[PDB]
């Protein structure tokens, strides 16, 4: 029964403290003669004024090792600096007590409690996933969000990355997405609702202490605080620390999930700060860039960022990744959108021209997507008239979005009647569908309804997407 | 000590240099030239000289300061004029009597000849003291009347000796403190690193307004002691009005004006007009400077000096804020900095991420931007203080495209958009509404509806009739000006009053150099009111063109609301102003009729 | 002059609104991906060729 | 390009050499030149590719006293449609003309796809004429080009701006660059028409325009073949 007892934890195994530190180049510190390097050991820095930070090895060179500090490199002395090694890659005290905890951005706490007594010491950025072991998502969670749950709808283990920018209400939809998520068809496993509830994993790399606060806030306003484990690295913490705080985020979920066997929801905020400090230290090392001065590798790490989340064979976990990302120029081919995407289950866009129309949320659902729609709707999941629908609610939206660029180059008179309905349709959706209450909880069959509303504007005849036998059923009242 | 070993422009190499920290300034050769080591390789340190070196001699001695780059905090610094790396340029002219600046001068930061009256603090002998407590506090000026001395933030241990009451000098010891059996002599001064932001023992959240009088921002896009301010630093573009006002008449307890690389010509007017600038309290009887310092770089001095201008000048607000004193730092041109920063940059040959600029030019504007903010000050008494920027940017091109203005308007929370259109219209302080924007405005909720419950909802409505006012401009320009209704007509005329005698704030007048809140919370509640009573009675009943014609009295007794005298007293003025708010209620109800 | 005048106003709308709004993002995407990085290989090259 | 010299300039044949794929040769060139840790020319591509090109190209033509010659005819793809390329761009700075195959001409279902805007033959201007071809070859090529040329400016003016701005120019422009396109640019691959059936074609594509407006041929040619039909 006790499969846990195979630890052997106790090992004593005593580290060597170099004083052997040749000179600094930047966030990197170079030692001369340790024994036998280890690949991604984690060491701890001691500066001369007694001050302790710590960075891991990136590069190994036969006594010799390359060490990136987290804190910055300001300080450090060839004559009194001391480097203890740890030998192992770094590694979070990760339990099931996380949960309520807020962490500094390295897995320090900073809500003045204790450090987490350790049910484990899980490794930073595990191994992938057997894609034979793999279970594909088709649980469709009800966010409450008409813009998101009849089309672009999301599964429970989705990486769904909430594309945005500065100014824009991404955390209000986060944080809405937070509070109302739920699947569309609950399990009912316990009358007393205990585990229908998401445990949250809260990971904040660069934000400003505004926004920190306000996602605290608003996790004590949902008691939600007790399922929430919050990570926040600030504006002002250190940038080259900001690597590790979105991997020690997604190591407690991947406990939470494949361990605890919990319905983890993981909040990735501001991953362009991500992006930046991987421009910043891929600067620093000097190697061959990519587009925009990003490292060349990118794609591979922002994929193991990405990809730790979905389900697996024999867990009743899962993690629902959300990360939020500010396009520097509300542009979509930038590398920090483009690589996502092409990594991601699709997107939800937020957009500048919607907000500024004053409409929330500002979501322009035209260029988002969800890859794992495909397959978690249809008869036995929500709706059969699902997929149809949102079908022809894109095609339409976006035939009226034509005939309105249409309008004010040829002007109003020359767009046909059906350009008319298109004008009509799209006024009424972004108004009547897309928006929606901060707190406002819609469940995708209400939602699907109003979609039907909508789309009994046009006649029956131009409804092209839309089966016959569907249409037949849903068109006519009721 | 150490020896110059090779020398390429500004970069110095040093053998047998063993021992020096990562960024720790040297005094590198026989004039004692100041730098900054950047890499290590052994007993060779790689420094960064900051004038020029073309006179280094290969085997001169350099000797290594041990601490990195430190701004000298204590009294004396405030009314004095420094460089990016705190060169006192006025002792450094009095001292030489020489045009130029002179090559690898070490004038003290702080005048080390003034004798102080200081006056010990609660702490005694015996007692233990931890950074950032008030040990004693000096009358520096008639305006700063208590400079409060601070323990410095990483020393603490037990005191074992104070100076009585008395006057001293910089150089003088006036506390003696045991830790680990060591003592540590304290004089009236400590120097702090001047890029790790001085410690506090928690950030608040600012939620106090800046108030500078000037209306438009004052109303429209508010901004909080501690909050971070981005406006276009453009030629022409007025900007001074918002530095005199900042300076001039706002809350702050201290200010802070940095010159990063402004031009020599500006940089001239800029230390000109401060001195001969007055304050507002106790009805303008002291100059500002008693409560200013500035940072002034020209065009070509030492670019570590433009680098780390910005970094001097928060270091300081950090110091004042760490005394409980509300100050505000303008920086005069971010873009400079930014530029400073490349060049650097390119010195060192570092890759080019976007534009030229280095990397980091995000992270280090983000965390500059992070050491604002309202923070309870470390140490005893309990004290509260903040730091508030206002930065300006200007572009080469005036594309506002370049990375450093993009993450600029993303960091800050509030932008006062500066416009050469206004400014050639003579419309001051030509701050463009449309462009312009402020986050704080949430925030500040709680202190509205704690002093002017109405503000919120004023401000919103005068935004969005001001803008359908706009929008209808197209749309006049594109139908005809008989094409608008009734309520159309009220919104522009609302919108054109509002734009010649809310938004437009002369200044140099007396009645309206300084605008306070209440005052402008007042004519918040005219303007609107007059736009509500105007849609009301043209809604239901007759046509507006004869009301407005008759109503004229009332516009009239609106505009010259602008007028009202703030030092008549904050309950005359709004006595008064009930009474023009009662005047105009009773007139719009005799003319519908 | 109804004729004449709808039809240079159709001209005048239909360039501002896609041609100048298609050549100014052209000229755009031109220098900013094409010279920009074309620029950073030859930065790059030559700072390998440097090193 | 040895075997072809050995049978041009020492078993005095005629060799028409064809070459089958250019750029394949740059690319290998590249690579060699990346395995060397060599100095970059252009976009990775070898400093000294004009050399090689000049070698390989050079090797042709007819030599005094050799009854024999080498025609090259290389054949090599733009990697994106685009002369600007190192390849095509080293190319024409040593060879003596070219043949544009263009990627638009082909989608409209035209064979030969050979653009005639950019295409040139360096040395034409002496190979044609009086005793050689017809005498009113080059000013009939001068005119398509020129004729051609305005076909195609007053088909970017028409996408610009209406049709009716056009002058009358610009509409025959646009009707004889029409029928030129499907008629004298288009070929059977086994047609094999002679250089006299073009001139014919061509000047009847030409009757298209009034006299006065083929003002790039001299008014000898324009009065001895205009009327001839």
């Amino acid at each position: 029964i006790n499969k846990k007892a195979v630890e052997q934890g106790f090992n004593v195994k005593p580290r060597l403290n170099y004083n052997t530190v040749s000179g600094v180049n930047g966030p990197l510190v170079i030692l001369e003669k340790v024994k036998f390097p280890r690949y991604n050991e984690i060491v701890n820095l001691t500066l001369p004024d007694g001050t302790v930070r710590q960075g891991q090895v990136l590069e190994i060179r036969g006594d010799r090792a390359i060490v990136q500090v987290f804190e910055g490199t300001s300080g450090i002395d060839v004559k009194k600096t001391t480097v203890e090694f740890t030998g192992e890659s770094l590694r979070i005290p990760v339990s099931e007590d996380m949960l309520g905890r807020i962490f500094d951005g390295s897995g320090r706490p900073i809500d003045n409690g204790p450090k987490v007594f350790a049910e484990d010491y899980l490794d930073i950025n595990g191994s992938p996933i057997n894609p034979y072991a793999r279970i594909y998502p088709e649980e469709m969670i009800s966010t409450g969000v008409s813009a998101i749950d009849t089309m672009n709808s999301i599964a429970r283990g989705q990486k769904i990355p909430i594309f945005s920018a500065s100014g824009l209400p991404h955390n209000e939809i986060a944080a809405q997405i937070c509070r109302q998520a739920g699947l569309v068809r609950p399990t009912k496993d316990v009358h007393d609702g205990h585990e229908e509830n998401f445990s949250i994993v809260f990971a904040a790399m660069g934000v400003n202490l505004e926004t920190a606060r306000f996602f605290k806030q608003d996790f004590e306003e949902n008691g939600s605080l007790e399922r929430t484990s919050l990570f926040l690295n600030l504006a002002n913490d250190p940038t080259i620390e900001r690597i590790i705080t979105p991997r020690l985020a997604l190591t407690t979920a991947e406990y939470l999930a494949y361990q605890t066997e919990r319905h983890v929801l993981t909040i990735l905020t501001d991953m362009s700060s991500y992006a930046d400090a991987l421009r910043e230290v891929s600067a620093a090392r000097e190697e061959v860039p990519g587009r925009r001065g990003y490292p060349g590798y990118m794609y591979t790490d922002l994929s193991t960022i990405y990809e730790r989340a979905g389900r697996v064979e024999g867990r009743n976990g899962s993690i629902t990744q959300i990360p939020i990302l500010t396009m520097p120029n509300d542009d979509i081919t930038h590398p920090i959108p483009d690589l996502t995407g092409y990594i991601t289950e699709g997107q939800i866009f937020v957009d500048r021209q919607l907000h500024n129309k004053g409409i929330y949320p500002p979501i322009n659902v035209l260029p988002s997507l969800s890859r794992l729609m495909k397959s978690a709707i249809g008869e036995g999941m929500t709706r059969k008239d699902h997929g149809d629908v949102s079908n022809q609610l894109y095609a339409k939206y976006a035939i009226g979005k034509d005939a309105a660029a249409m309008k004010a180059v040829v002007g109003e008179e020359a767009l046909s009647i059906e350009d008319k309905l298109s004008l009509e349709f799209l006024e009424k959706f972004e108004k009547t569908f897309i928006t929606q209450g901060a707190y406002e909880d819609r469940t995708v069959f209400e939602s699907l309804d109003q979609a039907w509303s909508l789309l009994r504007i046009y006649p029956k005849e131009m409804l092209n997407r839309i089966s016959p036998k569907i249409l037949d059923e849903f068109y006519d009242r009721a | 000590y150490g020896a110059i070993y090779s020398v390429s422009g500004p970069v110095v190499i040093a053998e047998n240099m063993i021992g020096c920290a990562m960024y720790e300034l040297v005094k590198v050769g026989h004039d004692n030239l100041v730098g900054e080591v950047i890499r290590i390789d052994g007993d060779k340190a790689t420094i960064q000289v900051y004038e020029e070196t073309a006179g280094l001699t290969v085997g001169d001695p350099v000797l290594r300061t041990g601490k990195p780059l430190s701004v000298e905090l204590g009294p004396g610094l405030m009314e004095t004029i420094y460089d990016g790396i705190q060169r006192p340029l006025k002792a450094i002219k009095e001292e030489s009597q020489s045009i130029y600046i002179p090559r690898g001068i070490d004038t003290p930061a702080l005048d080390r000849t003034i004798k102080w009256q200081f006056t010990p603090g609660k702490f005694q002998v015996g007692d233990h003291i931890s950074g950032g407590d008030i040990y004693g506090s000096v009358f520096e000026n008639s305006l700063i009347s208590s400079h409060k001395i601070l323990l410095p933030p990483r020393s603490r241990g037990t005191i074992t000796w104070i100076a009585p009451a008395g006057e001293y000098t910089l150089d003088e010891k006036i506390l003696e403190v045991e830790f680990d059996g060591k003592k540590s002599d304290f004089t009236l001064y400590h120097t702090w690193p001047v890029r790790v932001p001085r410690p506090v023992t928690e950030k608040l959240s600012a939620d106090y307004p800046l108030l500078t009088g000037q209306r438009v921002l004052d109303a429209l896009f508010p901004c909080v002691q501690g909050g971070t301010t981005c406006i276009p630093g453009a030629f022409g573009c007025g900007k001074t009005v918002i530095s005199q006002s900042l300076s001039k008449y706002s809350n702050s307890d201290a200010i802070i004006y940095v010159g990063c690389g402004e031009r020599g010509n500006e940089m001239a007017e800029v230390l000109m007009e401060f001195p001969e600038l007055y304050t507002e309290m106790s009805g303008t009887k002291e100059p500002i400077m008693k409560r200013t310092t500035l940072v002034a770089n020209t065009s070509n001095m030492p670019v570590a000096a433009r680098e780390a201008s910005i970094y001097t000048g928060i270091t300081l607000a950090e110091y004042f804020r760490d005394q409980g004193k509300n100050v505000s730092m303008i920086a005069d041109s971010s873009s400079r900095w930014a530029e400073a920063l490349r060049e650097i940059s390119g010195r060192l040959g570092e890759m080019p991420a976007d534009q030229g600029f280095p990397a980091y030019l995000g992270a280090k504007l983000a965390s500059f931007y992070e050491r604002a903010g309202k923070a309870v000050a470390l140490g005893s008494p309990d004290r509260t203080g903040s730091v508030s920027i206002v930065a300006a940017v200007s572009p080469a091109g005036g594309d506002f495209s370049d990375p450093v203005t993009t993450a600029t308007l993303g960091i800050t929370q509030v932008f006062w958009g500066l416009d050469k259109k206004l400014a050639q219209r003579k419309h001051f302080p030509s701050i463009n509404t449309s462009v312009s924007y402020s986050k704080y405005t949430n925030v500040l909720n709680k202190f509205y509806d704690s002093n002017y419950p109405e503000f919120p909802v004023l401000r919103d409505r005068m935004k969005e009739i001001l803008s359908n006012a706009e929008e209808l401009e197209q749309v006049v320009q594109l139908v005809g000006k008989s094409a608008l209704s009734d309520s159309d007509k009220i919104t522009l005329d609302v919108a054109t009053l509002i734009k010649e005698d809310f938004l437009q704030q002369n200044g140099y007048s007396t009645y309206d150099a300084f605008c306070p809140i209440w005052k402008t919370f007042d004519m918040m509640r005219a303007f609107i009111s007059y736009h509500d009573e105007a849609q009301k009675a043209v809604a239901n009943g007759a046509n507006w063109s004869k009301l407005a014609d008759s109503t004229g009295d009332v516009k009239h007794a609106v505009s010259s609301s602008k007028f009202f005298e703030p030092s008549r007293g904050e309950k005359e003025v709004h006595g008064e102003f009930e009474k023009l708010l009662s005047t105009m209620q009773e007139r719009f109800a005799e003319s519908t009729d | 002059a109804f004729i004449i005048l709808d039809e240079v106003i159709k001209v005048t709308n239909r360039r501002v609104n896609a041609i100048e709004h298609v050549i100014i993002p052209r000229t755009e995407n031109t220098i900013a991906y094409i010279n920009s990085e074309l620029d950073e290989l030859d930065r790059e090259e030559f700072y390998r060729l440097k090193k």
